[PDB]
RNA sequence: AAAUCUACGGAUCUACGAAGGAACGCCAAAAGCGAAGGCAGCUCUCUGGGUCUCUACCGACGCUGGUGUGCGAAAGCAUGGGGAGCGAACGGGAUUAGAUACCCUGGUAGUCCAUGCCGUAAACGAUGAGUGUUCGCCCUUGGUCUAUUCUGAUCUGGGGCUCAGCUA
């Protein structure tokens, strides 16, 4: 019942060259950005679903999208103001409820600031 | 009636598995329905994709009027074998 | 409530009628059709 | 008509106020009330035993079993699986693993149906 | 990601002609940074219709599988595929946990 | 009951002839559970006790006219259980009377 | 320490499927060993 | 406070029509408590029950087919201690049966109580 | 589709034939073929009228079915 | 019912071959997805949203919304292609008292593609968005848990029937 690869020694160059990431697909390279992007962000160790980690995830969708998305794609273009409105939502009440926190995403992810 | 179920479908359904594909086609070479098998809807819709990308594949008939059956592992020439005939009977 | 719950303590008090399990085995996809039927209700049941 | 309350209370009011004529039946209302019951939430709970999930097998278990009921019998006698169920609950009951509680009256089930097939036997003997 | 290339050769194209265009793909693939995991042939199989070209109509193919962990970009450059001069039909699909056989 | 002073006629061997009743009855004890007659309608129009054994489906319409509800199924043995309290209570009264 | 013991038995599943990768490795096709099995699954030819 | 208390109001009358015997009110506030316990005195309702209150509250409620209709006000309603009655002759439907329950600085009390007291406050709401 | 005739006889070749006509679906097929050309603004009609028309035929077959099988199994 | 039209320069019909355009039979529908308009052959790439589970994070961050902004069947308009079938306008043959129509025969714009404009429909469920509560029964889409071999339970949308209640 022993399979044929148990006996041939393995490759480790190809097993190298599998994972390099020009072999994987761009939700993967997505995902594995965004999951480097909220560790920076995080105020507890566990936190995931703070309001400046949102902004930087959220941010970071935004300027993927606005120019992976094509012209006559209209359907998804919906979608990216839908998040851009959510980023303004999660801004107007980190400027009220924690200063330090508002400062630090305005100044590490390049934003302005609106009262209006 | 022939039993199949969801689960075996859903494990065999595949364009390279013509054999198994050609339960679900009929002598007209259409597709048979969801009611006369019992699959779920899922099984179907997995059932007809793979049928019509085998079809433009060129290993299933779109459709056999005019032609022979279609059976798997035989030729769909049309050769003169197909329509040999008796005489002795006159 | 006291006497039904200690009664339910017996033997096998919840059985079935005559009635309603023969109803069960009346009943046990789709049907056969009008024209089908009525032939059938054509040829026989007429005694 | 347009005026509310049930029967009796209806009844009442109008022969209170000289509208109609006493009928017969009102005394006899007025000694024996209708039956009256409290609230109830709407809820009926589904009535379950202790011994369900042994009773469950048993008919996997001795396959299909005694039919104590197609045998007419009486609302009172048990069933096979309840008197199977009844000694795993009280076997059961004094510790004794669940299998081993299960294999011990698998043994006398069978012994049983054993001694009863030579009671059967011995009724033919004596046929 | 995890392709199967599955390709439909003319009947009468020989040994030396399979192995040249498929060594031809694999080296394209490892140009391109590429795994080849499995090759593997159906041999000859029966079509349901008369597959029509421009030498005639054929009946019979070989049938060729070539599994690859390639480039999302594999699909645009293997366009050269729809104006060979051996080959019937050609299919990249993704991989299924599927048995075939 | 709502008309029972209308005329009748012979006819025939029919289903046999029979008119009202020439008094109106005090109370109505039923043994409906297909629901085939409008006795409890009828009964609940003209304002008289109703004894009856419920269903557990029962409709609300029929169920808020019925006076006196006996919760139960209508077996054989019941039934006879039924008719024999109700008897048995009729002729013990009718006996205190002398009768 | 639940999210931590969830956050380990997921890096447990995704590190035994690399093994699994791995030990299945033996069996891909070098450039040197292209041609060869090639012919070699040619003259293998499986059923349909 | 105003939409939670008019939901659960709401929720026991739906109840009461249906002849249920008892309800469940989640969320709940102090003010419905009071509220609660103000019907509990005029014998609106037989018993109520409140479950963790400082954490995630519940009230259970016990009814008995006596109230015909609760409201809470959902807008700001001031009221002094001698428009009360004045008030109360053109708030409840039938002029005579039911009570006005008013927010005071002496408490959560109905309106025949606050006459009483001499104050005055925001209406909160009535059964009747 | 072709059905092959023995011993000369045609009905039986031609009874064949049908029944198979009528088994594959192609006889719904080439019956629902349409001489003009229908809206989806009509096409939604149609289903819709159909639709009615077979919920009407399955109670029909559902009480007459159910008022056979009282009868007929010693009742 | 006919005629116009088309055919002895060989049509219709029959077998094989070539070109080109549009739409995707069976599956298949009271199914599915989308805010609405809408979306049907198959393979790949990129992307929007949704559902279920968690002893995971955060802590009222929510709902509606004048003025504004975006999307928006079909027909139509501007520039450049394409044009099989259908077909406003128009030519002809019939019908009629007349027939600028219905019927027949040809057939341009258009329907199709790329880039823009307009911003309307019986854009209809003739039912604005949202929150909480209210007796059940029978189907169904996608999950999850339990199963005791055939089933139960709980979410999620879609349908049929109904106790109350409401309705001229
Ligand atoms: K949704
Ligand atoms: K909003
Ligand atoms: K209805
Ligand atoms: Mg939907
Ligand atoms: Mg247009
Ligand atoms: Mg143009
Ligand atoms: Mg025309
Ligand atoms: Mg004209
Ligand atoms: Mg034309
Ligand atoms: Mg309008
Ligand atoms: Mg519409
Ligand atoms: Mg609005
Ligand atoms: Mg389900
Ligand atoms: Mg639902
Ligand atoms: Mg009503």
């Amino acid at each position: 019942g022993t399979p044929k690869y148990l006996l041939e020694p393995p490759k480790d160059e190809l097993v190298q060259t599998y994972f390099h990431p020009d072999n994987m697909s761009s939700a993967e390279k997505m995902k594995i950005e965004l999951a480097k992007v909220r560790e920076e962000f995080k105020m507890s160790e566990s936190d995931c679903g703070s309001a400046r980690v949102q902004v930087a995830q959220l941010t970071t969708k935004i300027k993927h999208l606005s120019s992976v998305l094509h012209k006559k794609d209209k359907h998804s273009k919906k979608g990216l103001i839908a998040m851009v409105h959510r980023r303004k939502k999660l801004l107007k009440y980190m400027r009220r409820t924690d200063w330090d926190s508002y400062c630090l995403s305005l100044s590490k992810l390049g934003l302005r600031d609106n009262p209006d | 009636k022939a039993e199949i179920t969801t689960e075996e479908v859903l494990k065999k359904a595949d364009f390279r598995n013509v054999r198994f594909l050609a339960q679900f086609i009929t002598e007209a070479g259409i597709l048979v329905k969801r009611k006369q098998t019992g699959i779920s809807a899922k099984a179907q819709r997995k059932i007809a994709r793979e049928i019509k990308t085998a079809r433009a594949f060129g290993l299933m008939p779109f459709t056999t009027m005019g032609t022979k059956a279609f059976t798997f592992g035989k030729t769909m020439e049309n050769r003169d074998q197909d329509f040999e005939y008796e005489v002795i009977d006159d | 409530m006291h006497y039904m719950g200690l009664f339910s303590k017996a033997g096998n008090i919840f059985r079935q009628p005559r009635a309603m399990q023969a109803s069960n085995a009346m009943l046990q996809s789709k049907i056969f059709v009008g024209g089908l039927s009525p032939s059938t209700d054509v040829e026989l049941l007429k005694e | 008509s347009w005026m509310k309350g049930d029967l009796l209370s209806k009844t009442r009011r109008l022969v209170g106020g000289l509208a109609t004529r006493e009928p017969v039946w009102l005394k006899a209302m007025e000694a024996s009330p209708p039956p009256v019951f409290p609230r109830s939430n709407g809820n009926l709970k589904k009535i379950v035993l202790p011994e369900d999930p042994y009773v469950r097998r048993f008919a996997r278990k001795h396959p299909e079993a005694k039919l104590v009921e197609p045998n007419k019998v009486s609302a009172f006698i048990p069933d096979p699986a309840r008197v199977y169920g009844c000694r795993v609950l009280e076997l059961t009951k004094n510790g004794i693993s669940e299998d081993d509680a299960m294999s011990v009256a698998n043994m006398e089930y069978l012994a049983e149906r054993k001694e009863k097939k030579k009671a059967y036997k011995r009724l033919k003997e004596l046929a | 990601p995890l392709y199967d290339c599955m390709l439909l050769f003319k009947p009468i194209i020989r040994k030396e002609g399979l192995i040249d265009l498929v060594a031809r793909i694999g080296k394209h693939v490892y140009s391109k940074n590429g795994v080849l995991t499995e090759v593997k042939s159906f041999g000859k199989v029966e079509l349901g219709y008369g597959i029509k070209k421009l030498d005639g109509r054929h009946y019979q193919g070989q049938l060729m599988q070539i599994t690859m962990m390639a480039t999302p970009n594999i699909n645009k450059e293997l366009h050269y595929l729809n104006k060979d001069d051996k080959l019937l039909r050609w299919l990249l699909v993704k991989h299924r946990d599927i048995k075939i056989g | 009951l709502t008309n029972s002073y209308s005329p009748k006629k012979f006819r025939s061997r029919h289903k046999k002839l029979c008119f009202g009743p020439t008094t109106m009855p005090d109370c109505v004890v039923v043994f409906d559970a297909e629901r085939k007659s409008s006795v409890v309608l009828e009964a609940a129009k003209l304002q008289i006790p109703v004894v009856a054994i419920v269903d557990p489906n029962v409709p609300l319409e029929f169920f808020e006219k019925i006076t006196y509800p006996v919760p139960a199924r209508d077996s054989v043995k019941f039934v006879y259980l039924f008719c024999n309290v109700i008897t048995k209570c009729f002729v013990a009264e009718q006996m205190k009377m002398g009768i | 320490e639940f999210w931590r013991m969830t956050g380990l038995k997921r890096e447990e599943k995704k590190k035994a499927r690399k093994k699994l990768l791995h030990e299945q490795s033996s069996l891909w096709i070098e450039p040197k060993e292209l041609e060869k099995k090639i012919t070699e699954a040619l003259v293998d030819s499986t059923t349909l | 406070g105003r939409r939670i208390l008019n939901d659960a109001l709401r929720t026991i009358v739906n109840a009461e029509r249906r002849g249920k015997a008892s309800v469940e009110l989640k969320p709940i506030s102090t003010v419905m408590s009071s509220f609660l316990r103000i019907m509990k005195e005029k014998g609106y309702i037989k018993n109520f029950q409140v479950h963790d209150p400082h954490r995630v509250g519940r009230i259970t409620v016990d009814l008995q087919g006596r109230v015909n209709d609760c409201k809470a006000l959902t807008y700001r309603q001031d009221v002094k201690a001698k428009e009360i009655e004045e008030y109360t002759e053109r708030t409840l439907p039938t002029r005579q049966w039911g009570y006005v329950v008013v927010t005071t600085p002496d408490g959560i009390l109905d309106h025949e109580e606050a006459i009483k007291r001499n104050v005055g406050g925001q209406v909160l709401g009535f059964f009747y | 589709i072709r059905v092959k005739v023995f011993s000369g006889d045609l009905d039986k070749a031609l009874t064949i034939l049908q029944r198979k006509m009528q088994s594959s679906g192609m006889e719904r097929l080439i019956k629902a073929q349409q001489t003009h050309h229908i809206k989806n603004s009509e096409k939604k009609v149609l289903a819709r009228k159909n639709l009615e028309r077979k919920i009407k035929s399955i109670d029909f077959a559902r009480k007459l079915q159910s008022i056979l099988i009282k009868k007929v199994r010693g009742l």
